[PDB]
RNA sequence: AAUUUAAUUUCAAUAAAGCAAUCCCCUGAAAUUGUUUUCACUUUCUCCCCGCACUAAUGUGGGGAAAACUGGCUUUAUUUCU
RNA sequence: CAUUUUUGGUAAGCAGAACUGGCGAUGAGGGAUGCUCCUAACGCUUGGAUAAGGUGCCUAAAUAUUCGCUCAUGAGAUCCCA
């Protein structure tokens, strides 16, 4: 037996809340020295505590961590319970996850915020002037409107 | 401690249920009943098309279990009472005076007249959506029936408060109406 | 590595024997392993085990030998099963726990955590009596029964928490607790 | 600290923590009006935060009650209170911080178009677990006499339509001003459009 | 618009109290964005300026100046201690203070 | 912010080979201290059967198989891919 | 007067002893408050780093981290010490 348009209904089943901590399911590390980082969980040890562990493209070591300090994405891989890291980074990369959440708005957002934090002094003068060049066309345009 | 805790409740085949952040809602034959839940933890999960409802929890406690049977069980009674009003029949019991009941007020506000010779009136108004019929059968019955299993109980359990004596012996005296029968229309 | 998360705890593996005399020529030697906070306290601990159990004090005897042991693999998860003796207000009960972890010394670590939170023990007044790794068939207890299941996975439910940075003192909505 | 005024919505927000937080800022020099505090919450049963204020309320020196503790009943005054409390109000300081808040219930008018800012530390959600009671301020202003609680409402009520409306305009101005923006992004220089464009302005 | 800062916005907090004692020797400075341990090391080795008005003229003008250095990091929660030529008069608490670039 | 040669059962990839299947590094449960032997322990996005959508679960409750992708080991090189 | 040892007395911020330390004659920091408790014994200063004790606000330090327990329609919260 098989489902063809019960499948649509399953689809649209609004859950009241996704992203369960599961196995190859992707954090975003809020707390501690190894915050700001993006990693996979691995396994869940205890109610409380979970084993992390970054990709190697990520760069956070594997180690215990509690729940508390991680923000689940929507984004997961398909990994085996068991797995270490060589599976790990191999299987990372090929289905191409990282990529998936940085064309996500939260990491569109995220790359944007660095490069603008590092941003160097004429850089910063540029971004003033061309929204300065910008403000006139479009005061410009408003007053022509009417 | 626990990790998951579930029920799967069953929908009878008149209702129009339709639940929404723990604010439930049953239509159906005989009104609708609206009833909070807000006030509790709960993931409450609907099924229109194939019926049933599921409430699960997590991360519980025996004290969230209890919650999870308690909230199932009156969803339950919700249905019931739309599918089929609850009838409470209440005979009037009386040694010697006898106890006059005057239904007013379109089956609303049952006058209780003549309780132990008082000769004064005790009045009891119903809660909304609570018919307070009088039986065509035996004399001294008397019905409360209504879609909401709590009205009806809460209208009746009223009417049993107000009429009780006070001061002689309570083994002896017995005269005062009572719950006899929890049915359905 | 985090020191926010790190703890003291290890095991140590102590060898000792009572000095040689014209009586004793060559004497029965003793070993245990011990769960400490350092090595002289590990060591204190087992003095005072020679104490109770044999006939030794420190001034007397010799240690032959201190080393730490350190988990063989631990990036990978444990049942650990201890039995403890302990005393009360009252007196003196037996009792077994089981706990999920990742080495020996993590196991101790939340059982006093436990022992201190449940039974209000201090850590004078436990006594560790074996602690060993136990088969997922075996557990006795309903909690790690629960997490032993074969698809593990629930929601997080818990607040957010967050860095010095972020927490600042007034903000431009309410947050909200639902998260995705 | 650094800012003229923060106004304060104190919807959601628990008694002793907003205090607390509040009078940190009076000391160090923040101007703080308090508004809407009738949402504050007191954490608790409401039987048990009743019998507690009606101790309270008991409370009177035997001699002459003229010169006994003024025990008040209206929100905003209750909220100020307890603020008084958590500063060192008979030094002169300490006066000064008093003073600098200023508190009132509901939003009047100066404060109406003015933004209104949370404090996510002392937001009830976020403070109090879910099985535990918890109890509204104004509540139990009308339980203890201050009958005020019905005219405030109708208040809120018609400040919502208000703001609605406001919010419904200015919903559609963004639009607008967005709408012109992006069209005439592309009436700027490469160069400088490329750099407004990498930081995605 | 004219005569941008070019210097970060404070608030001069107490002395260097303890709990009913007091030292004038050092002011107890916030910055306006600092606010950890390690955000405020970056100000440490940075010149303060305490600017204030008088009613009546001095050197024929009515501002005066008091001059000052960060000096250490004060707690976790990016707190300063600040030493000045001459002590802060407290009348002060609560008032802007200026942490320039130099040196 | 770092750093030297030690020491202490550390490790982990890399990319070519191989090895064993409830197997393996391990760890269990059993017959004056060694030591050996029994059977117990893996995955799975695999397949099959009953419950056929039965779930909290984009899957599932039970009952069976399958494999070595996954894990574990043995080799041979390799360490700025990590 | 305190610990510890201690005799009388129902007990007593009571009576009487033993050893030591205090207090008395001794500030200072802590114990909210205090002759005896804890810390520590004091020329005048500058900078440093701590003790005892704390770190929601009063109040200088954390609305710290981490695992537990706890709802009280008279919770509970710091040696001596109420």
């Amino acid at each position: 037996v098989e489902l063809t348009e019960e499948e649509l209904y399953i689809s649209k089943k609004n859950l009241l809340f996704k992203r369960f901590v599961e196995p190859g399911r992707l954090c975003l590390i809020e707390y501690g020295p190894y915050a700001g980082k993006l990693c996979f969980i691995v396994d869940i040890v205890t109610i409380t505590r979970v084993i992390v562990d970054g990709a190697f493209i990520t760069g956070v070591p594997r180690m215990v961590i509690p729940l508390k300090r991680l923000k689940l994405l929507k984004e997961r891989i398909k990994i085996n319970k068991n797995c270490k890291s060589g599976f790990l980074r191999k299987t990372v990369n090929s289905t191409k996850v990282l990529e998936e959440f940085n064309n996500s708005k939260l990491g569109k957002k995220m790359i944007i915020k660095k490069k603008r934090d590092e941003a160097t002094d004429f850089e910063r003068f540029q971004v003033y002037f061309a929204k300065r060049e910008l403000k006139k066309k479009m005061t410009t345009i408003k007053n022509k409107k009417n | 401690k626990t990790i998951v805790s579930t029920q799967k409740v069953l929908i009878p085949e008149g209702v129009k249920v339709a639940i929404n952040a723990r604010k439930v809602t049953v239509s159906g034959k005989y009104g609708t009943l609206r009833r909070s839940f807000r006030h509790l933890p709960i993931d409450i999960r609907l099924n229109k098309l194939k019926k049933y409802i599921k409430v699960v929890m997590w991360f519980g406690v025996p004290d969230s279990l209890a919650c999870i049977r308690t909230v199932c069980t009156h969803l339950k009674n919700m249905f019931t009472g739309v599918t089929k009003k609850f009838l409470y029949k209440m005979r009037l019991v009386h040694a010697h005076f006898p106890i006059n009941s005057n239904i007013v007020d379109n089956n609303t506000r049952i006058e209780i007249r003549n309780y132990l010779g008082e000769k004064s009136v005790r009045f009891v108004k119903a809660l909304p959506g609570v018919v307070i019929e009088k039986s065509p059968n035996v004399k001294d019955e008397i019905y409360v029936s209504g879609a909401d299993i709590e009205n009806v109980s809460l209208t009746a359990a009223l009417i049993h408060q107000s009429v009780l004596c006070r001061n002689k012996d309570i083994r002896k005296f017995l005269d005062g109406i009572y719950v006899s029968e929890v049915t359905t229309v | 590595i985090d020191n926010s998360l790190n703890t003291n705890i290890h095991q140590y593996h102590i060898v000792g024997r009572a000095i040689p005399t014209a009586k004793d020529k060559n004497p029965n030697v003793y070993r245990m392993c011990i769960f400490a906070k350092n090595d002289t306290n590990a060591k204190s601990r087992f003095w005072y085990f020679m104490k109770k159990i044999n006939k030794l004090k420190k001034s007397n005897g010799e240690l032959l030998a201190c080393e730490q042991i350190k988990e063989r693999f631990p990036l990978r998860v444990k049942n650990y099963g201890v039995l403890l003796r302990y005393d009360s207000r009252t007196g003196t009960h037996n009792m077994y726990k089981e706990f999920r972890d990742t080495t020996k010394e993590g196991a101790i670590a939340q059982l006093y955590s436990e022992m201190a939170g449940r039974h209000r023990a201090r850590a004078s007044s436990i006594n560790i009596i074996r602690i060993s790794e136990i088969s997922s068939s075996l557990v006795r207890r309903p909690h790690i029964k629960q997490l032993l299941k074969r698809r593990l996975r629930f929601p997080a439910l818990h607040l957010p928490t967050l860095q010095k940075e972020y927490r600042k003192k007034f903000a431009s909505k309410r947050p909200s607790t639902y998260r995705m | 600290m650094y800012k003229k005024e923060y106004v304060i919505d104190c919807k959601g927000h628990l008694l002793g923590r907003l205090a607390s937080l509040i009078a940190k800022e009076l000391l160090n020099g923040q101007r703080i009006v308090a508004v809407r505090c009738e949402d504050i919450n007191i954490s608790g049963s409401l039987y048990r935060n009743k019998l507690k204020y009606q101790e309270f309320l008991r409370l009177r020196t035997n001699t002459n009650p003229k010169k006994g503790p003024l025990h008040l009943r209206e929100p905003s005054k209750i909220l100020w209170r307890c603020v008084r409390g958590m500063l060192p109000h008979k030094t002169y300081k300490g006066q000064l911080a008093l003073k600098k808040l200023k508190v009132c219930v509901g939003m009047p008018a100066p404060y109406d178009k003015k933004k209104k800012y949370v404090l996510p530390s002392a937001l009830r959600a976020f403070r109090l677990k879910k099985h535990r009671r918890y109890c509204r301020l104004g509540t139990l202003s009308s339980r203890v006499g201050w009958n005020y609680d019905t005219l405030v409402k109708k208040n809120e009520v018609l400040r919502k339509q208000v703001s609605k409306a406001y919010y419904k305009k200015k919903v559609n101005n963004l639009n607008e001003k967005k709408e012109i923006k992006t069209e005439a992004l592309n009436l700027i220089n490469p160069e400088q459009r490329q750099v407004l464009e990498n930081f995605g302005y | 618009l004219q005569a941008v800062r070019l210097y970060e916005k404070g608030v001069i907090l107490g002395y260097k109290r303890s709990q009913r004692n007091q030292d004038p020797n050092f002011t107890l400075i916030s910055i306006k964005n600092v606010n950890t341990k390690k955000h405020a090391q970056f100000y440490v080795g940075k010149r303060v300026a305490y600017v204030y008005r008088t009613t009546k003229h001095h050197d024929g003008v009515k501002i005066k100046c008091i001059w000052g250095k960060v000096c250490r990091t004060h707690g976790n929660s990016g707190v300063i201690r600040a030493k000045f030529k001459t002590h802060i008069p407290p009348k002060a608490f609560g008032d802007r203070v200026r942490i320039l670039m130099y040196p």
